């Protein structure tokens, strides 16, 4: 109950900014059909079906000392907020719904307030909120109006919307995962094996022809729009160069010739034959990660391979 | 330091020309004035901008065989009639220029309701509820001499024993 954006060029958090929040509700992703109905069948054909928008909704509302201040508060949000500019959201909540705690009233042990004129039930350092899941949304706000209840307390209805894909974007790339660095970033939701260096949390083989991959993302990612990033140390020269993927489609270079210590970035739908100048003329397919064992089989055992990506959920 | 008996009732139907009706044999009596606050509050402040009233009075009574003034009362409820009535109160007379008149509150409107109830071996009594239309206006008024010789209402006086009187 926080609401956190993280914009280009900054961090922001409403409870800071004294502005409390009622809840989060996250709509699903609205998915268009593409239906086709023959003219005298009792059926209709599946052209396609495809996730489109996750629109967010979030009531907050605000209460200050004095009546004149309620205006600055609005403004701040508005500049706060409505933004074009494509944001990641991060969800916040409690883990508890914390009360008051005993006391003695004995002209000591008083209870505090906060900044608003609230009781603070946060005593312990232990109480305030957390980010719920190590995930965020590409958001943008649609229109709010602000109904002024009594007082100094006025409640708002902001109606944020996905920007560019509706999934939830895993914060930090895989190789965090690899290398226990960062810290943060992995919640529950994701099944997470501890074996960090063991299977299902590796995405950095050597010298394999094949070699096998849990994708731990709900969600495919064959969109290119999503981070996956892979790169290799071919290890042997060749001419040409086949490497095949299951949950996805098989790929070719060739036309092209290559050496062994030679490495190619395999970005999306994009080919560095060795980091610039990229040679992506050569049989344009996109690999495609779709859950769990994402088992790949390469050709001529590669030195190295590597890859980075993010994880997204419906 | 007032005794009730003393407040007298007034009816008259409108459109007749003619005195007023005492009302006889009334136990209880009320006279409500509500109101109604049409108040508008701004976001920082209070007001009050106007009121609607819904003022009423309410009686009982007796029905007693004489008179047949409650089957009026009765006809104005189920017709719709309206009837001009004035509380005057005894014992209350003019200031300046003014001895046989009374204080009064006088008001108008239609009988909303009426209703009677009656038991085994026990006189028959009604309660009607009545009406106020807007204000009511407060001025001295006269009685009529009906309704004066009835206020007197002497009990018995001596009569004589052995045949001399009934």
């Amino acid at each position: 109950d926080i609401e956190l954006t993280k914009k280009d060029g900054t961090v922001i958090k409403l409870s800071e900014y004294g502005f409390i929040v009622n809840d989060i509700v996250i709509d699903s992703m609205q998915i268009n059909t593409k239906y086709q109905d023959k003219e005298n069948m009792n059926g209709r054909i599946l052209m396609g079906s495809n996730y489109i928008s996750r629109d967010i909704v979030v009531p907050c509302f605000c209460k200050v000392k004095n009546r004149s201040d309620i205006a600055y508060m609005r403004d701040m949000l508005y500049s706060l907020t409505t933004d074009i500019e494509p944001m990641y959201l991060r969800e916040i909540r409690r883990k508890e719904e914390l009360n008051y705690r005993f006391t003695q009233p004995t002209s000591d042990d008083y209870v505090k307030l906060d900044k608003n004129n609230f009781p603070d039930y946060e005593y312990s350092r232990h109480d305030q909120q957390i980010y719920v899941n190590g995930k965020q949304y590409k958001v943008i706000f649609n229109g709010v109006i602000n109904p002024k209840q009594k007082g100094n307390k006025v409640s708002f209805e902001l109606k944020f919307e996905t920007t560019e894909l509706p999934y939830g974007e895993s914060i930090g790339t895989s190789l965090e995962l690899e290398e226990n660095k960062k810290v943060g970033l992995w919640s529950f939701d994701f099944n997470i094996d501890w074996h960090a260096g063991g299977d299902k949390r590796k995405y950095t083989f050597e010298n394999l022809s094949k070699g096998t991959v849990y994708y731990h993302g709900s969600a495919p990612n064959d969109q290119f729009n999503m981070y996956k990033k892979i790169t290799i140390i071919l290890g042997e020269d060749t001419e040409s160069f086949v490497w095949n993927l299951t949950h996805a489609e098989i790929m070719k270079i060739e036309g092209i010739k290559l050496k062994a210590g030679d490495r190619i970035v395999y970005d999306s739908f994009r080919v560095y034959k060795n980091g610039v100048e990229i040679s992506t003329e050569t049989n344009i397919s996109q690999p495609k990660f779709k859950y769990g064992a994402n088992k790949f089989e390469f050709n001529q055992t590669v030195q190295k391979v590597q890859f980075d990506l993010k994880f997204y959920y419906k | 330091m007032k005794n009730s008996n003393d407040r007298i009732i007034l009816f008259r139907k409108a459109g007749e020309k003619v005195d007023a009706t005492k009302m006889l044999f009334l136990t209880e009596y009320g006279l409500s004035h509500e109101a109604d606050t049409d108040t508008e509050d701004t976001m920082d402040g209070s007001y009050n901008t106007g009121g609607s009233v819904e003022s009423t009075m309410s009686g009982t009574a007796k029905m007693f065989y004489g008179d047949d003034f409650a089957d009026e009362i009765e006809d104005a409820v189920v017709d719709r009639v309206l009837y001009e009535a004035w509380e005057v109160e005894s014992r209350i007379p003019g200031k300046n220029g003014d001895s046989a008149k009374f204080k009064a509150k006088y008001f108008q409107g239609f009988h909303n309701k009426f209703e009677l109830k009656a038991e085994a071996n026990g006189i028959d009594e009604y309660e009607y509820e009545y009406g106020v239309n807007g204000r009511f206006q407060r001025g001295f008024a006269t009685l009529p001499e009906a309704v004066t010789k009835k206020l007197k209402a002497t009990g018995y006086r001596f009569h004589d024993t052995t045949k001399e009187d009934a």
